[PDB]
């Protein structure tokens, strides 16, 4: 029954200068769990859909780094034990995306990241020629 | 010829104000300051008062330890330097009537002022 | 100003209350500045004292006290090159380098061969 | 060729590097002052956070009486027994 | 009471004043059907914190809703 | 002595605002969660351990928050804030015509207290010389100067900037470098005329 | 309260090489340069020889932090092989499994 | 014969938990990692610092909540935010529990210059996976 009357909204000001035009935003998530990466991908793609922007998906290959350690302590050269870290990549491209849309979306996604994942942005913006040229 | 959307500027807190106003208060749930498990769940006003007062007392204990041993937390490991996290300095400097007088309004006490008037 | 900030902190203490949501917790962390401001530029602060690319790279303004033919010129040109290639250190560090070099060879001006 | 030599000279004047020719012993200066030394690297600067701070903090906090240090308890009891038995 | 009910909720502050307010609020709501009142209550009970329960019991009595009192006693316990 | 009240399972109704009860990222909290979801390798004719002691649900990353309903709600809320892309820019040829100079930077983000990392400084940019040079002598001069910064199969001139630690330093240095490069390709020399 | 006296010496060497890092770099460049006078090369070499001990970054060793073991240590984690295997088996750190490939 | 993070089979008088029971080579197949950070992944750094600081945190919190815990902890480091999760018993008073919670929170925050927060889940008696 307790439903607020008037929802207070933040202030927004449209600066006189024009907003920057991002040509393509390519985000890359490096993770350990393919299931976590798939959940994060579903989250991001649904957010982009509901915001009304383009999207493509593809799964780059799995990279691994492994290394051998001595299994025992003092004298055992033939008996070793191995270990490996598996990093899984997931890339997502967003096309024809306005600067403010980019800011809001990246803020949302960065706040809604999971823990065991690293996120790499490549921003691609176009511009006309300078005045000295 | 060309249409361009105009730029806008936001406060760092404004976005999260929007996110918070988006969601209403939690229903059938104690304040967020209190824990979630049922055993720690404060189930009465007096005990809840005592609980968050014990938390505040721990905060004061933290203040005491930091201002008693500043050199331990002196390392500014975090890239953004924050005086809120830096240790606190209510230490009178060497005898210097002018700098001591300037430091009067910094130390916020009365014995220093008596000694300076003297 | 003093009594002004006294009344201001009094009003603040009157306002402040316990929050009931993690969004409010994050608002607090952001307004005291511990929580990172997205987008992450990796440069929120540490602007290098408003230094400039030309102040970093073009050291000819700092090269004054030697002609443009000698081995000292060769060495200092290579120094300026390496410094401009180096992004890790700034104009202050580069001028400190070249100043120590000036001191060095002006104290060892004995030879000039 | 002289044409390509002067092309390289122009490219060097443009992109920062030396126009004049130079030996590897001289480009030594270039790359030395380009990349900072291992001694200045942060990895050599801070190989680990100081056991000084750590152990002093934990000792002072045990003296406060909040961190029940089991290893310290053990050592203390065995020291007591050793000084009791001689 | 409904009229007295953006960020104007900071003026409550001390737990004592919050207690007095919620107590008098629920008391008036009880001594006002009471289905909407018990709805509001069962909504705010975990967030919210003897006299209030006494007023609740007499309100439930005048209402004749016998089946509700057990759950309220169990929650208080 | 004291006993812990029973969980919120029986308390929570079927009709409930999950986006409200889980606004932000938080752990599993089985006492508040009503689902009997269990996870753990069972023993022979056994079962996975109950949610109360199942700390493996806490081990795994958490996504009970940010339900599809919550996502829809937040997107409907931020729809008025996000802006629109120009409809005129709907193709690569058109956007590269309107703004030929491509430029792109990048940076990682990782869990931890520190945020600086030198890879923030690197940037690159691209421009096709098919429409910008407008001449032949300066074009030949520029392609002779640049060694590997071009690619004639795709016909784009690409250049990187990392000499400066600051992103805006890299940016404006690249701009000034391109400007001086054009101004120096404009003119010529006598040894350049002699080839 | 470092683990032992050799760790103490190692940290002393690290700090000495740090606080004499840029100086050693400058004078080593002045030495290894080729076009400058050989007499100046000898001057700078005598300067390096007169510099104090425990100032070169080669005397330090990439020793372990936990057990002070110099050998069998990874530059990335800085931990000895034994303690690394211990933590990986107990699951303390994140994202390492056994290479059953 | 390998002895590495495993329990010796007894007569049936040894209550063991899920983690303490399962083997280290079962860690990725039938367990999770006690920490969750990106220093281990490629391109990142400060992994040694992450591991040292989280080990120190585990020791400090185990010794400042002694006798109440019954299992290893869950660390969750999302960007700047640091989240801890523990399972404890109802031995002492909630007064003491909250006091130590605030104390450890303040100490960790002032030490690491990082936003830290923790959760604790109560259990009457420590859950057991099997009796070995
Ligand atoms: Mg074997």
């Amino acid at each position: 029954v307790d439903v607020p009357k008037d929802l207070t909204k933040p202030v927004v000001t449209i600066s006189d200068e024009p907003d920057i035009l991002y040509k393509r935003l390519s985000v890359l998530v490096k993770g350990h769990d393919k299931a976590v990466l798939d959940s994060y991908e579903y989250f991001a793609v649904l957010a982009a859909k509901e915001l009304g922007i383009s999207i493509k998906v593809h799964e780059p290959p799995r990279k691994i780094e492994r290394f051998t350690l001595l299994q025992s302590v003092h004298i055992y050269k033939k008996h070793r034990v191995q270990y490996e870290m598996r990093t899984l990549y997931r890339c997502l491209e967003l096309e024809h995306l306005t600067g403010s849309t980019a800011d809001v979306y990246l803020e949302y996604i960065q706040r809604n990241l999971p823990e065991g994942v690293a996120m790499e942005v490549t921003k691609t913006q176009l511009e006309q020629l300078p005045e000295h040229i | 010829e060309v249409v361009i959307p105009k730029k806008k500027t936001w406060d760092k807190v404004a976005v999260l104000q929007a996110l918070a106003s988006t969601v209403n208060r939690d229903t059938t749930a104690v304040p967020y300051v209190f824990q979630d498990d049922p055993y720690l769940m404060p189930a009465s006003s007096l005990e809840s008062r005592s609980f968050l007062l014990a938390k505040k007392s721990g905060e004061n204990v933290a203040k005491f330890i930091i201002n008693s041993y500043p050199k331990y937390f002196q390392k500014d490991i975090a890239e953004p330097h924050i005086p809120c996290l830096m240790p606190e300095y209510f230490e009178p400097q060497i005898k210097d009537i002018s700098e001591a007088a300037l430091k009067e309004r910094i130390e916020l006490r009365k014995v220093k002022a008596s000694v300076d008037m003297f | 100003s003093l009594w002004d900030v006294e009344f201001a902190k009094q009003l603040a203490t009157v306002n402040e209350q316990p929050l009931q949501n993690g969004f409010e917790e994050l608002i607090q962390w952001t307004k005291e500045g511990k929580l990172w401001e997205f987008p992450i530029n990796n440069e929120a602060g540490f602007d290098d004292d408003g230094s400039e690319f030309h102040e970093h790279i073009f050291l000819e303004k700092h090269l004054e006290s030697f002609p443009k033919q000698g081995p000292i010129r060769h060495f200092m040109e290579l120094v300026t090159c390496g410094l401009s290639k180096n992004p890790y250190l700034s104009v202050k560090q580069k001028v400190e380098h070249i100043e120590w070099f000036r001191n060095y060879f002006n104290e060892k001006k004995d030879i000039l061969k | 060729s002289e044409y390509a030599f002067r092309m390289s000279r122009l490219s060097a004047r443009l992109f920062g590097e030396v126009t004049r020719p130079t030996n590897s012993k001289s480009m030594k200066v270039v790359k030395l002052f380009s990349e900072l030394p291992l001694a200045k690297k942060k990895e050599t600067y801070d190989w680990y956070p100081n056991h000084h701070t750590y152990a002093e903090l934990m000792q002072t906090l045990r003296f406060l009486g909040l961190y029940r240090d089991e290893h310290q308890d053990f050592m203390d009891e065995q020291k007591r027994l050793k000084k009791l038995r001689g | 009471a409904y009229q007295v009910h953006g960020d104007n909720w900071k003026f409550i502050g001390p737990d004592q004043h919050r207690n007095f307010y919620y107590s008098k609020f629920f008391d008036l709501i009880c001594l006002m059907q009471i289905d909407v009142t018990l709805k509001w209550y069962e909504d705010l009970i975990p967030s919210a914190y003897s006299q209030t329960m006494i007023h609740l019991l007499q309100a439930l009595d005048v209402a004749n809703r016998l089946e509700v009192i057990p759950k309220i006693w169990k929650d208080s316990k | 002595r004291r006993k812990a009240l029973p969980p919120r399972t029986e308390k929570m109704a079927v009709d409930q605002d999950w986006p409200s009860v889980y606004p932000v990222a938080a752990p599993f909290k089985p006492s508040a969660v009503p689902l009997p979801v269990r996870m753990g390798y069972p023993v022979k004719k056994g079962v996975p351990m109950a949610k109360e002691g199942n700390l493996e649900l806490l081990k795994i990353p958490n996504f009970l928050h940010l339900t599809p309903v919550a996502i829809k709600k937040h997107c409907e809320a931020l729809k008025d804030f996000c802006t629109e892309w120009p409809a005129a820019l709907d193709s690569d040829e058109k956007c590269e015509k309107h703004f030929p100079i491509e430029i792109d930077s990048t940076d990682y983000v990782s869990s931890g207290p520190s945020v600086r990392n030198p890879r923030a400084r690197v940037v690159v940019l691209r421009v096709k010389l098919s429409s910008l040079n407008l001449d032949d002598h300066a074009k030949k001069k520029l392609i002779k100067l640049v060694g590997e910064r071009y690619c004639k199969t795709t016909d784009v001139l690409t250049i990187k900037t990392d000499r400066c630690p600051l992103r805006r330093q890299n940016y404006d240095y690249a701009v000034y470098l391109l400007t001086v490069l054009y101004h120096e390709s404009w003119n010529t020399e006598e040894w350049e005329k002699s080839k | 309260h470092y683990v032992d006296w050799r760790m103490w010496r190692d940290v002393k060497r690290r700090k000495m090489a740090y606080e004499y890092a840029d100086e050693r770099l400058r004078i080593n460049s002045l030495r290894k340069n080729t076009i400058l006078p050989k007499i100046l090369q000898d001057v700078a070499d005598e300067e390096i020889a007169a510099l104090p001990r425990d100032s070169c970054p080669v005397r330090i060793r990439n020793r372990c932090v936990m057990t002070s073991r110099p050998r069998g240590v990874k530059r990335r984690w800085r931990l000895s092989r034994i303690v690394f295997r211990h933590l990986a088996d107990h699951g303390q750190l994140s994202g390492i499994q056994r290479a059953t490939w | 014969k390998n002895r590495a993070a495993r329990v010796r089979v007894s007569k049936g008088d040894k209550p063991v938990t899920y983690e303490e029971a399962h083997a280290p080579h079962y860690i990725a197949h039938r367990k999770g990692w006690l920490s969750l950070h990106t220093g281990n992944l490629d391109g990142e750094d400060h992994a040694a610092e992450r591991t040292v600081e989280d080990v120190f945190l585990r020791k400090f919190m185990w010794g400042t909540f002694p006798g109440c815990l019954a299992d290893q902890l869950v660390l969750k480091r999302r960007g700047n935010q640091l989240e801890i999760c523990a399972v404890v018993l109802r031995q002492l008073s909630p007064h003491k529990y909250y006091f130590l919670v605030g104390y450890s929170e303040t100490l960790l925050s002032y030490f690491y210059k990082c936003p830290v927060r923790l959760h604790l889940q109560t259990v009457p008696s420590k859950v057991v996976y099997k009796y070995l």
